[PDB]
């Protein structure tokens, strides 16, 4: 009978406890009025005619899966697909629906494998948000515990999905938590998926559409940082520089006139990598200094932009101090 | 005797402990009509006693019998009669607009749009000044349920009161139109539609514009600037 939503939330948590503690389902002795009313609430949410659906939906799906362990799992996946394929934005409705499904299907014969493939394809449809990347970190760990060949194939498949999204700035990496989740995703991902340095460098040396907007610069430099931490960590120095020797990566990719026209509108691999790094430093410092504080950028964008410059200077320090990168240090001593 | 009559009607409604009964629903409907007749008579005693009495009756019964109440409550909106009766009525019912369920919200919207067009044209200043805190609550509770043309008609109805000479009716029409566009369905489209309409009202400025209309348009824009952000 109510309309306040936190009461509904506490009633669903109390029923989740009553089904966890193994009592019978005698709260509805004859009929099934409660669960049909819950399905009608799903209809009213998927239409859009609900007021505070943001704070109710993960408890509904957690109660549904915890009831279905005794409703099929395909009906729960079809309800989540009905919310996803037709409804509002996905950070409140689709992804808090996907959290109790994935956490209570992978952690805890053939039908399970088919539902795993369907849920994984659903997550592949929603890669663009970093909470799906946390959920997929759980996927990769629970696949790495079971068998390594499925782990390597699934890591390869999401790797050559995720690297063109980093190339075209279609990944939402505006927060610091997004970079944290993205870096832990590339750490937990399998090494043979990232072992050719073709795609990691064809998605590295890219130019944004127009860097006049702050968010385009911020996504581009977050992609560069989140792939450059992988190029420092996972791969050595001679492999990366030889792979830049083979591919036509000119150091005049982002030159000064290229940056100016985007804001208005024989080479060693040492040279290309060093000028790319120092000129990315130039972009970040010239944008932090000569941009307004509330006119052009926000306050959170200012902290994350300063924080990108902090992490890139840390990556330069680790390149210059670790002793593994020798040629790049000689290049910077002959380029500063 | 009338004061004690309305009070014994209260104490005989509440002390039944018999809910969801047809006899109790008929008695509650007849007695609710009697309460909004108790709130009409002209004295400071009977009005305030029936006012606190009716608030006791409503707040004592929000749990069990909600839709029978708001059925009778909208029935005594639709009559559209006395100022004080409709005023206290529309107070209570804008306050209780959020207790509805999203199953039954669409008929209450379909039936509340003509009554808002009716009470948006009443020249009484107190009815307007108490309609100031009703269109925000109703259009926050029911606003996401209408379609485009109904909200366009109801916005033009509230725009057609920006021409008046009283300050209260202009500020209630302003706050009403803006709070319609706060919770509507597609907020940016209706913000652009009110910008088109309000800039059409003051197209080329080297004209006569009936300065009360200029005051009303500037007050609408003072309420509409904080949400374009």
């Amino acid at each position: 009978t109510t309309t306040c939503v936190q009461l509904q939330k506490q009633v669903l948590d109390l029923l989740a406890q009553l089904v966890q503690l193994r009592v019978n389902y005698c709260l509805l002795d004859s009929d099934q009025v409660f669960i049909g009313f819950v399905l009608k609430q799903f209809e009213y949410i998927e239409v859009g005619q609900f007021r505070e659906s943001e704070a109710i939906i993960p408890n509904i799906f957690f109660f549904l899966v915890l009831l279905s362990y005794e409703i099929g799992i395909p009906k729960i996946i079809q309800l989540c697909d009905g919310i996803m394929a037709s409804g509002r934005k996905a950070v409140t409705h689709a992804i808090p629906a996907l959290q109790p499904i994935v956490h209570d299907l992978f952690v805890l014969g053939k039908e399970l494998e088919t539902q795993k493939e369907v849920v994984v394809s659903m997550l592949l449809r929603l890669i663009q948000y970093h909470q799906v990347l946390e959920m997929f970190i759980l996927v990769l760990q629970q696949c790495h515990k079971e068998n390594e060949d499925k782990w390597k194939r699934l890591s390869r498949q999401i790797a050559d999905i995720i690297l063109p999204m980093l190339a075209k700035q279609q990944m939402h990496i505006d927060s610091h938590e997004a970079l944290g989740v993205l870096n832990t995703l590339f750490e937990i991902l399998a090494p043979s998926s990232l072992r050719p340095v073709d795609m990691l460098l064809r998605s590295m040396f890219v130019t944004p559409n127009t860097m006049a907007s702050v968010s385009t610069v911020q996504l581009w430099i977050s992609g560069i940082l989140a792939i450059l931490r992988v190029l420092i960590s996972q791969s050595t120095e001679d492999i990366v520089l030889s792979r830049i020797q083979e591919l036509s990566f000119s150091p005049y990719l982002i030159s000064c006139t290229v940056i100016n026209r985007l804001r208005d509108g024989k080479n060693l691999p040492e040279e290309t990598f060093s000028r790319f790094l120092l000129q990315l430093v130039g972009i970040l410092l010239e944008d932090i200094v000569t941009k307004q504080l509330k006119v052009e950028m926000s306050e959170q964008q200012h902290t994350f932009y300063c924080q990108e410059l902090g992490t890139l200077l840390m990556c330069l320090i680790h390149i210059f101090k670790s002793g593994m990168f020798r040629r790049i240090t000689a290049a910077a001593t002959r380029l500063f | 005797d009338r004061v004690n009559h309305c009070l014994t009607i209260c104490e005989n409604i509440v002390a039944q402990s018999v809910r969801n009964s047809p006899e109790f629903q008929k008695l509650l409907g007849i007695a609710m009509e009697l309460f909004l007749l108790c709130s009409d008579d002209a004295e400071s005693d009977v009005r305030m006693v029936a006012d606190e009495c009716l608030n006791k009756v409503i707040k004592a019964l929000m749990d069990s019998n909600l839709p029978r109440l708001q059925l009778e409550l909208y029935k005594e909106i639709k009559k559209n009669g006395a100022p004080r009766s409709l005023r206290a009525a529309l107070w209570r019912f804008a306050e209780l607009a959020h207790l509805v369920r999203p199953q039954k919200c669409r008929p209450y919207l379909v039936n509340l749009l003509p009554c808002l067009t009716r009470t948006s044209k009443r020249p009484e200043e107190s009815v307007q000044e108490t309609l100031a805190a009703a269109v925000p609550k109703i259009m926050a509770s029911f606003g996401n349920f209408a379609n485009d043309n109904e909200i366009k008609v109801l916005l033009k109805a509230f725009i057609a009161n920006l021409k008046s000479s009283s300050p209260t009716i202009r500020r209630t029409a302003a706050g009403s139109a803006v709070s319609i566009c706060q919770h509507s369905r597609r907020t940016q489209y209706f913000y652009s539609w009110l910008l088109n309409v309000l800039l059409g009202l003051l197209v080329p400025v080297e004209d006569e514009h009936s300065t009360l209309l200029i005051l009303g348009v500037l007050l609408t824009l003072r309420y509409l600037v904080p949400l374009l952000q």
